[PDB]
């Protein structure tokens, strides 16, 4: 009866963008390690076959459900450097530089990753950190063959940004041109790094000598992140945003993510609509949804950011009251301008 | 961006969406750490009012600020049913995170759509600005002419995202799918 189905197993499962990464934490699992542990050594085996978003200089946010209800979300979102300044992105007229934002050493916020999987481990899982980083290291110091994704992206994403930095493309990049489909790929100073964290834990990239390849790189090229910065991160472990939609309950990320607070503000919207009547695909239910979100982005405006600087009013967001409000304002056969949509009023809902 | 879920034999439940931003990020390593750098500082709001590289604005909230983490759309996403973990979900795709992840809870919820079903179905965005009802191939021509007689301005554009989620049966029985949008991608378990 159906055209699509779900892959099916009776004890653990994991779903990844990477076929090689989606193996290690079966194997996890496999060995007894818990969903934290197999997920802590899937995304640190995605920082090595997966270097277009896996990795160890970036950042995320994880959403921990515990076999007994118990649900809470971990933000290892980076950290902008101490010197960094409101204006810094602003050239010399008043107007942002996207250049400076995404492809110059300006646009690094301190890296939070392997903070975040660490306090994840120690709090939630079972197994050392050795030994989730361990199949990460192998294909780093081992290498593996490059697969169709990986040549398509260094191709396409690559080319505009790896050759231009000399460590970047004695990596990436070979003969002159990105590594191609069937080429091996072995990362020998990324799985020094590795072997460095395995063996002193998460100091040594916040304290230690990746630390100090951080800080020299960036004060070499008019980066801002120092050692002091890293020193300085930590991940923080915080209360889900969650919410009711048709007597399921649903649970994402609190700021500094808009992800939760959003997804629960359209569904409250969405709720007043008899959803299941349009169907996927009509008219209808598509009309009703691109409305609701426009709503909630023009809020997102104005309203998101770190919960740490500024008081963000999730509550009003994702009132129901104020869901209400807006889904009367929807109507099904005639869209409104974005012109005439402005963040909403809260007040009545605080 | 990228994503992924996980689920134990006991029943335990992880969703993890982590980033370097953009592709490669800036393309960066640092040094002779072989470590690719982020760069997450887009995220901010450069000056109010003026899009990122998602077409997303800001004003005073996510300013750009010292030690200050900038605003983000990811949504590593648990859906709770009959009390017990039912989805696990989440994708990349910066400001159309939260749409897609949107679509996979009405999917499975409002249409009933077996986690595979969901996840192969089409996708639509409208993110206030731009004003444009963003869609992916696989919309009917029938279905297009009435949005846009509402008024929708439908853009159709690029695929969006790439969810990696599990869904848990009555029974503990575990049910998974990959993105069709994203190759060489894996869904397994044991």
């Amino acid at each position: 009866e159906d055209v699509f189905h779900p892959v099916r197993a009776k004890q653990g499962m994991v779903a990844s963008v990477d076929a090689t990464a989606t193996q290690v934490g079966v194997d996890i699992l496999k060995e007894g390690g818990n969903a934290v542990d197999a997920a802590v050594a899937v995304g640190y085996a995605l920082a090595v076959t997966h270097p277009q978003a896996g990795n160890l200089g970036g950042g995320g946010f994880m959403l921990i459900r515990s076999k007994n209800g118990n649900t809470t979300a971990i933000d290892f979102r980076e950290m902008a450097p101490a010197k960094a300044t409101r204006d810094m992105f602003l050239d010399d007229q008043g107007n942002p530089d996207s250049k400076k934002s995404l492809t110059s050493h300006l646009a690094s916020g301190t890296p939070g990753t392997v903070a975040g999987f660490s306090l994840a481990l120690d709090k939630y899982g079972t197994m050392p950190l050795n030994k989730v980083v361990q199949p990460a290291f192998k294909l780093a110091r081992d290498g593996f063959i490059v697969n169709d994704a990986l040549a398509d992206d260094l191709k396409t994403y690559g080319s505009e940004v790896l050759p231009n930095h000399e460590n970047s493309k004695a990596i990436f990049w070979k003969e002159g041109e990105p590594l191609k489909k069937g080429d091996t790929l072995v990362q020998a100073n990324l799985a020094k790094s590795l072997e460095m964290i395995a063996e002193n834990g998460p100091d040594e990239f916040y304290k230690g000598t990746i630390a100090e390849q951080i800080a020299q790189e960036m004060q070499k090229n008019g980066g801002l992140i120092t050692k002091e910065d890293l020193a300085a991160y930590k991940a923080v472990e915080r209360t889900p945003i969650s919410g009711d939609y048709r007597g399921y309950q649903v649970y994402s990320m609190p700021p500094p993510s808009s992800g939760g607070i959003h997804i629960v503000q359209i569904l409250n919207i969405l709720e007043n609509f008899d959803m299941k009547k349009y169907g996927f695909g009509s008219a209808d239910a598509m009309q009703i949804m691109a409305e609701a979100e426009k709503y909630a982005y023009a809020d997102r405006s104005e309203y998101l950011g770190d919960p740490d600087f500024v008081k963000v009013p999730w509550q009003a967001l994702t009132n129901k009251a104020y869901a209400k409000s807006i889904a009367d304002q929807i109507d099904i056969n005639k869209a409104k301008p974005s012109s005439e949509i402005r963040p909403g009023k809260l007040a009545p809902y605080e | 961006t990228t994503h992924y879920s996980v689920v134990d034999k006991d029943g335990n439940a992880v969703a993890v969406t982590y980033t370097l931003n953009t592709t490669f990020g800036t393309g960066i390593v640092a040094g002779e750490s072989g470590i690719l750098l982020n760069n997450q500082m887009d995220d901010f709001s450069a000056k109010p009012g003026v899009p990122n590289v998602y077409g997303l604005v800001g004003g005073d909230a996510n300013a750009v600020g010292p030690n200050k983490r900038p605003l983000s759309s990811m949504s590593p996403t648990i859906v709770v049913k009959d009390g017990k973990t039912w989805l696990v979900t989440g994708s990349p795709g910066g400001s159309r995170i939260i749409t897609t992840v949107l679509q996979m809870v009405v999917n499975s919820i409002d249409y009933g759509l077996n986690v595979a079903e969901a996840t192969n179905a089409p996708r639509f965005h409208h993110q206030w600005l731009p004003d444009e009802l963003r869609v992916e191939k696989g919309f009917s021509p029938d279905t297009l002419k009435l949005l846009e007689a509402k008024g929708q301005k439908v853009a159709l554009k690029e695929a969006m995202g790439s969810t990696q989620s599990i869904m848990v049966g009555p029974d503990g029985e575990l049910y998974g799918a990959s993105d069709p949008r994203s190759v060489d991608d894996l869904t397994a378990g044991y």
